[PDB]
RNA sequence: GGAAGUCGGCAAAAUAGAUGCGUAAGUUCGCAAGAAGCAUUGGCUCUGAGGGCAAA
RNA sequence: GAUCUGGUUGAUUCUGCCAGUAGUCAUAUGCUUGUUUCAAGGACUUAGCCAUGCAUGCCUCAGAAUCACUGCAUGCAGGAAUCUGCGCAUGGCUCAUUAAAUCAGACGUAAUCUGCCGCAAAAAUCUUGCGGCCGCAAAAUUGGAUAACUUGGCGAAACGCCAAGCUAAUACAUGAACCAACCGGGUGUUCUCCACGUGAGACGCCCAGCGAAUGAAUGACAGUAAAACCAAUGCCUUGCAGUAACACCCAGCAGUGUUGACUCAAUUCAUUCCGUGCGAAAGCCGGCUUGUUCCGGCGUCUUUUGACGAACAACUGCCCUAUCAGCUGGUGAUGGCCGUGUAGUGGACUGCCAUGGCGUUGACGGGAGCGGGGGAUUAGGGUUCGAUUCCGGAGAGGGAGCCUGAGAAAUAGCUACCACUUCUACGGAGGGCAGCAGGCGCGCAAAUUGCCCAAUGUCAAAACAAAACGAUGAGGCAGCGAAAAGAAAUAGAGUUGUUUGUCAUUUCAAUGGGGGAUAUUUAAACCCAUCCAAUAUCGAGUAACAAUUGGAGGACAAGUCUGGUGCCAGCACCCGCGGUAAUUCCAGCUCCAAAAGCGUAUAUUAAUGCUGUUGCUGUUAAAGGGUUCGUAGUUGAACUGUGGGCUGUGCAGGAGGCCCUUGCAGCCCGUGAACAAAGAAACAAGAAACACGGGAGUGGGUCGCAUGUCAUGCAUGCCAGGGGGCGUCCGUGAUUUUUACUGUGACUAAAGAAGCGUGACUAAAGCAGUCAUUUGACUUGAAUUAGAAAG
RNA sequence: AGUGUGGAGAUCGAAGAUGAUUAGAAACCAUUGUAGUCCACACUGCAAACGAUGACACCCAUGAAUUGGGGAU
């Protein structure tokens, strides 16, 4: 996912941008998903970076994934 | 808990009629997974006919009349499966439960020194207290020494009677594997390779007598011989190797005209 | 009772869930222990499946461990000096894991004396090192040589109380274990104990 | 409640209720076959519009398909051993110029009538609803009974009927009754 | 009991401080508004927060 | 079967709707109805109210009988009752609630609990009997209570109750030494020895079982080659080759758990467990050969992990609405820290911190809905239905709370309140049909207070049988039933007269409906099927055993018919008809259409390219915004390029050569560099350089003799090196490459839909059956498919 | 067109007035006349605001003209 906000104590918003297709168009219409995910202290990523995400158990209310790598 | 088993819920491979009756014989827990098994009265009622009814069936099944695996089992909801030794002294009986090409359960027949030995597929290796390291089979049964080379997804050939570990065969490529479950249930070929997806499904990548090359998942795959010329228990009428469908038909079509 | 499901929490959105089904007992909570430092009192709960829980109101000992000797022994618990909850807890004399209590230090010192033939009550029932075997003695010499005890134990066993950290659970097993302070942590926590005297 | 015994329709009426065409055609057909309503050929209607539909599907795909082999190679057997289409006709497309006479003249009352063993249509459905007419020696009361052609030459008069080897019918029966009583 | 008194609620009764929540029609958008309503308040023993100054 | 027709005008060509037309396991309703098969059936409205009856219990050779119970016999065998153990958290019903919920496919639990069932594990424990803590001895001959019952009984009653007196259990409690092992930790100011203390060996003492708690250590290594110095310790003999480790009784009695990854499995050390754990049930029954070790079948405590499950989490997806635009955060909203609680994760919760989290890609609010599997309709694309059989969820009048239990926030369990209710002797005591049947209401709308456990299953102490038959309205079978579906009667052949055909005659045979049975079916019946003599069995002529429902101007098949009525009555879905010559009303006749069925109403699909993605229209028919800017959003130009050579072959084409069709073989497959071995160039992270026997069924391919012999060393080598290639694991190394799409494969309950085979007499069906007719073949068959998206 | 505040107010002219026409005519015609019509500033955003024809881009046959800029003589 994409990260889209970085305002909370180790924790961070990503993105995930899809496209979900219509069988009566024929067509499809972008969509996304927002997930907070734990981030390690140990990457320092960016507004508008990449990261790769595992799941683990739940850690907060709406947290069900750590951060893993940063790219 | 559930007690109960709808007949439409029922495994097809049981082949139980849904106008006879409202419910099937739900599987107690025990050796083998409710969806993975046959219940001792679908065998004593349906496939050996031996009993009309439940009724008939009790009567035979509550003497003990009936072995799996050289022990008398006097529940008709006691769950059967994969590789096991099914005998009845009083009748001469003695077949093993596996799977045919199409993937249903067949009764093959098995001579003395044979009913003795019952391959098992390592699922799970342990220590238990006491510094013991335990292998756990695939029809339940904990083994308290296995053999030092023993790894999971290997099969050990274990002699019921004596109640020890005879021989090991290990699950590498080029060895002779027969499929429990998946679309390719039944079907006997040789370990072309395995892929390898760590946190995910493992792939098997077989080949069978005739050439034919079709996969499954790792866990579907059950070692039962070094190579498929030379096996290590005795499989169904069709030895594992699937069947044009066209072919077949034509086949049984001349067949039956040629007995009529 | 008290529950412990999400289904009264508002969502992120915002809204409201709409609840279509009664309470159940497979997410109920307990009330908590609550245990106080007094004369031992527990309450045995069944819990899911069939087994206890023991919920301790009230402990005075408790089995502490001596990290970096690899020891442990039963000691009694004099006072409880930090809670990083709140003050209040301190002020109740409540035990929950890891706050910070006062035990004795009488039998952490014994054992030193009969183990390392060192006794740390110098300059002023009590075990004595003159009284040891030519054989003791030369294992005292050798467990003496690659061994050095801290200062900040050392006094704390002088003065006959030592700090320590409760690492078990009262409310769920009704016991007060616990771990001496040792090191850094224990010079933070001396720290937040000194400030306001 | 909970019964799972299928069932399904094998008929449908006509689109258009009143065809001046339609309706003539029809009224042939039912003179022409002795049939009681126009159900009956409805019911042939259907039959020959399923056939029909699979067989277009079939030639849609490709010949080395495997569906249209065993599917194709099913239904020409089909038509061949019910006489629908002639033995030389061995292509999918001749299943597409099925009729509606094709069906009808392979029923059986059609058969005992051309057989020989009615004088006419109407002759043999009352022969075969009167327990007389025996398909390979088993009785037959049904005239929408498709004839096989295998089986083609095993229609007689029943074993049991009084024009086979039964005993007598009603009418006689009564009389020696009647005939023993009075004397 | 509660305006039945009386021309008439005249007279009297009633409301009451502070703090938090909450507040309708209408409106020249400023108000209406302390609208209306609900809750808390003592004593004692504690805890936390809000500063100054000086010193390498 | 990819279809249209009537109505706008004097006529025409359009747009456009109205009306016609067909289907619906789609409901109701009206008329009609001989036979048979298969079936829905109080969901819609009132998750409205309910009289009565039933619906969940269980005993074997194998827990407990002194019924003052029965049979026999002088103890034997049944055995009411009652304790004990298991179940009653399943089935059945219903669809009220419900949109980051539920559900579907697909995944997780390393975040957990898990009775019954399967395979396993078990060495803790100071007991008992005779004599005086001590001695002798060893098949442990353990202890208190309470039911049934007896007595007195209370009470109008109450699936309501006291008190006393007996006696059992596999109920409850207690408790087993030696036999009987291996292993470790701490010590004695105890002995026997060596050297003048990393000394050795004994004995003495305290601990050393499973499980649990806290702390400590393990739970591997896998990125370099040689020398000396000292201290101790191994060998060699009196200085380091050889050398798994280890101061004897064990000279190999783990130097090696698992995963993708673990603080996990497991082991060692220290301390702890106070009931909130742990019997060989101090248990039962058999067999013989009758046994201080006879041999089986059961039952049970604890530990452990497979299985059947439970609970939590959520990757993608699901109607209408903006005349709903902001939502959330006192009092949890988003996240962090230490805790609490939970079976477990978690703002699930306390305290303290930080301002976050969500929304035009439609949040929040509102409306209609249980979600799927699937049904209807049908060129395709779609539209629509899904209360209801199977799966998942939820509930038991409304709410909440709770005990027991492995599992319930249980309701034919408890507690309370609210709303309804029943009995009463007025003191009190009760009730929950959205289980079966059945009532009352509600409505357009939906059956019997039936029979049975024979089948299908569930529970259980339980095979069947024998004085001896478990329960089961779950389920099955019948009654009612034109929801719907399949098959099928109501007549067939003549003869005479009136090319034919109708009519008037007159004959012949056949057959069921029905009536019955030597019987068959069925738990018993009833339906089907079989038969009307097998010596011996009833029956059609107006075959009165009598077919209906809608129509006859047009759409739309069928009358210039005859009377009646006279803009009245009425018909008429639409156009219209009827005002004295009605093709339309009311009737007769005749005819048309479907037919044991046929009208009507409403809803829905097609008709409809009148919702248009495929596929609409917008000058004048309905419809381009007055203009421009403009954010989300949609869309967006070209290029890095597709190779040669040779041979054969083909009207290739414009003598020989050049270019092309197809196929075969070569290419460092541009140029350069070497004689494609190495290096160079192209490459290659699905590579390369390192390095691990705890890497490879003993270190992968390429019968005597040597170690040694206090060893079950009963073992090991019996080709070695060098260089190349392949597996397993770890590490190092990059100015490193994904997604849509497309082709294959994997994973994915039935019922239903496609579909193969199969003369259930055909068919709707079903998954059966077929053939020799034999003491059984076919090693019978039950093929294969498609099934949104996401993974 | 209409509104607000200041200007301006010649002409024309909603409302209104008068005179005709007419069965009636508080219409058309005639003579007038308020608000307006004009300007500044601020509002309003209702036109047959029309080509009743959305914007961008591509292709597209013929004759005579026209407006603006270039090239040639
Ligand atoms: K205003
Ligand atoms: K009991
Ligand atoms: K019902
Ligand atoms: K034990
Ligand atoms: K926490
Ligand atoms: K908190
Ligand atoms: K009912
Ligand atoms: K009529
Ligand atoms: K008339
Ligand atoms: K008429
Ligand atoms: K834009
Ligand atoms: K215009
Ligand atoms: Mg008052
Ligand atoms: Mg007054
Ligand atoms: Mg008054
Ligand atoms: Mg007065
Ligand atoms: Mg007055
Ligand atoms: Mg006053
Ligand atoms: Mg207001
Ligand atoms: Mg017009
Ligand atoms: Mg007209
Ligand atoms: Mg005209
Ligand atoms: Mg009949
Ligand atoms: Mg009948
Ligand atoms: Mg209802
Ligand atoms: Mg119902
Ligand atoms: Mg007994
Ligand atoms: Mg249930
Ligand atoms: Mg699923
Ligand atoms: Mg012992
Ligand atoms: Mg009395
Ligand atoms: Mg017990
Ligand atoms: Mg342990
Ligand atoms: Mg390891
Ligand atoms: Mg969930
Ligand atoms: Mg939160
Ligand atoms: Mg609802
Ligand atoms: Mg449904
Ligand atoms: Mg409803
Ligand atoms: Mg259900
Ligand atoms: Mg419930
Ligand atoms: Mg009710
Ligand atoms: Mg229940
Ligand atoms: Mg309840
Ligand atoms: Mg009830
Ligand atoms: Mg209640
Ligand atoms: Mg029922
Ligand atoms: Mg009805
Ligand atoms: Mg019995
Ligand atoms: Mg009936
Ligand atoms: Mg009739
Ligand atoms: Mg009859
Ligand atoms: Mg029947
Ligand atoms: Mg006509
Ligand atoms: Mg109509
Ligand atoms: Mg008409
Ligand atoms: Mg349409
Ligand atoms: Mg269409
Ligand atoms: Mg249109
Ligand atoms: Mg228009
Ligand atoms: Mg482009
Ligand atoms: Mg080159
Ligand atoms: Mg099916
Ligand atoms: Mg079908
Ligand atoms: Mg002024
Ligand atoms: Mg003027
Ligand atoms: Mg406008
Ligand atoms: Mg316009
Ligand atoms: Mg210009
Ligand atoms: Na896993
Ligand atoms: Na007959
Ligand atoms: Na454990
Ligand atoms: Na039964």
């Amino acid at each position: 996912g994409v990260v889209h906000s970085t305002k909370m104590h180790r924790t961070i918003i990503i993105r995930r941008n899809y496209l979900h297709f219509i069988k009566k168009y024929q067509r499809y219409q972008k969509r996304h998903k927002s997930l907070a995910v734990h981030c390690s202290p140990a990457f320092d990523p960016k507004q508008g970076d990449e990261v790769v995400i595992g799941q683990c158990r739940p850690l907060s209310k709406t947290i069900r994934y750590n951060v893993l790598e940063v790219v | 808990a559930k007690k109960h088993l709808k007949r439409l819920y029922a495994p097809k491979d049981w082949m139980l009629s849904k106008l006879t009756g409202v419910f099937a014989p739900r599987p107690r827990p025990g050796p083998h997974k409710l969806r993975e098994c046959l219940p001792l009265l679908v065998i004593i009622r349906n496939r050996l006919k031996y009993a009309l009814n439940a009724r008939e069936g009790e009567m035979i099944l509550r003497q003990g009349l009936v072995h799996v695996d050289n022990h008398p089992r006097r529940d008709g909801k006691y769950p059967a499966g994969f590789m096991d030794v099914v005998e009845i002294p009083k009748t001469g009986d003695r077949f093993r439960l596996m799977y045919d090409v199409k993937g249903r359960f067949a009764l093959v027949n098995l001579s003395e020194a044979e009913a003795q030995i019952k391959l098992m597929k390592v699922v799970n290796l342990y220590t238990a207290t006491g510094r013991v390291p335990v292998a756990v089979t695939h029809d339940g049964h904990r083994i308290r020494y296995p053999d030092p080379h023993t790894s999971i997804g290997d099969t050990i050939v274990y002699n019921v009677k004596e109640k020890k570990c005879v021989d090991l065969i290990k699950n590498r490529q080029g060895k002779a594997v027969i499929v429990t479950g998946g679309a390719n249930r039944g079907r006997i070929g040789e370990i072309v390779k395995v892929e390898c997806h760590p946190g995910a499904f493992n792939i098997a990548h077989l080949k069978d007598a005739s050439g034919a090359e079709f996969a499954t998942r790792a866990a579907n795959i059950f070692v039962i011989g070094k190579d498929l010329n030379n096996l290590q228990v005795t499989v169904p009428k069709q030895q594992g190797l699937r069947m044009n469908v066209i072919q077949e038909r034509e086949e049984r079509l001349i067949a039956a005209e040629a007995r009529k | 009772g008290i529950v412990r499901s999400r289904l009264h929490k508002r969502k992120i959105t915002g809204g409201k869930t709409k609840i279509h089904r009664k309470r159940m007992k497979a997410e109920l909570g307990r009330l908590p222990a609550n245990t106080r430092l007094g004369a031992r009192r527990v309450s045995p709960v069944r819990a899911r499946g069939g087994n206890f829980k023991i919920r301790a109101l009230r402990l005075d000992t408790g089995n502490f461990a001596w990290a970096s000797e690899a020891i442990a022994h039963r000691v009694r618990l004099l006072d409880v000096v930090y809670n990083a909850t709140s003050n209040e807890l301190v002020r109740t004399k409540t035990l929950v894991k890891n706050c910070i209590v006062a035990v004795d230090a009488a039998p952490f010192k014994r054992w030193y004396a009969k183990h390392y033939g060192i006794d740390l009550d110098a300059d002023k029932d009590k075990y004595d090192v003159n009284k040891a075997s030519p054989k003791l003695q030369r294992e005292w010499t050798r467990r003496r040589r690659n061994h050095r005890v801290e200062k900040a134990i050392a006094d704390q066993l002088r003065e006959g109380r030592v700090l320590a950290r409760i690492t078990s659970r009262p409310g769920q097993s009704g016991r007060a274990d616990g771990i001496l302070l040792e090191g850094a942590e224990l010079q933070f926590y001396l720290k937040r104990l000194e400030k306001k005297k | 409640m909970r019964n799972y015994n299928n069932f399904n329709r094998v008929w449908k009426a006509p689109r258009r209720p009143f065809e001046k065409e339609r309706l003539d055609r029809e009224m042939k057909l039912c003179g022409q076959y002795g049939l009681r309503c126009k159900r009956e050929i409805w019911r042939v209607n259907m039959t020959l519009s399923k056939m029909r539909r699979t067989a277009r599907l079939l030639l849609t795909l490709p010949e080395n398909h495997p569906r249209r082999l065993l599917e194709g190679s099913a239904i020409m057997r089909r038509c061949h051993e019910y006489g629908f289409l002639d033995e030389e006709k061995d292509k999918l497309d001749y299943v597409l110029s099925l009729t509606v006479p094709d069906i009808l003249e392979r029923r059986l009352q059609t058969i005992v009538f051309k057989a020989g063993l009615a004088k006419s249509v109407h002759h043999a459905r009352v022969l075969i609803q009167q327990r007389h007419i025996a398909v390979a020696k088993q009785i037959v009361t049904i005239p929408s009974f498709i004839v096989r052609v295998s089986s083609e030459r095993h229609i007689a008069f029943a074993d049991a009927s009084p024009f086979g080897n039964g005993r007598t019918g009603r009418v006689k029966r009564v009389r020696a009754k009647a005939a023993k009583r009075h004397a």
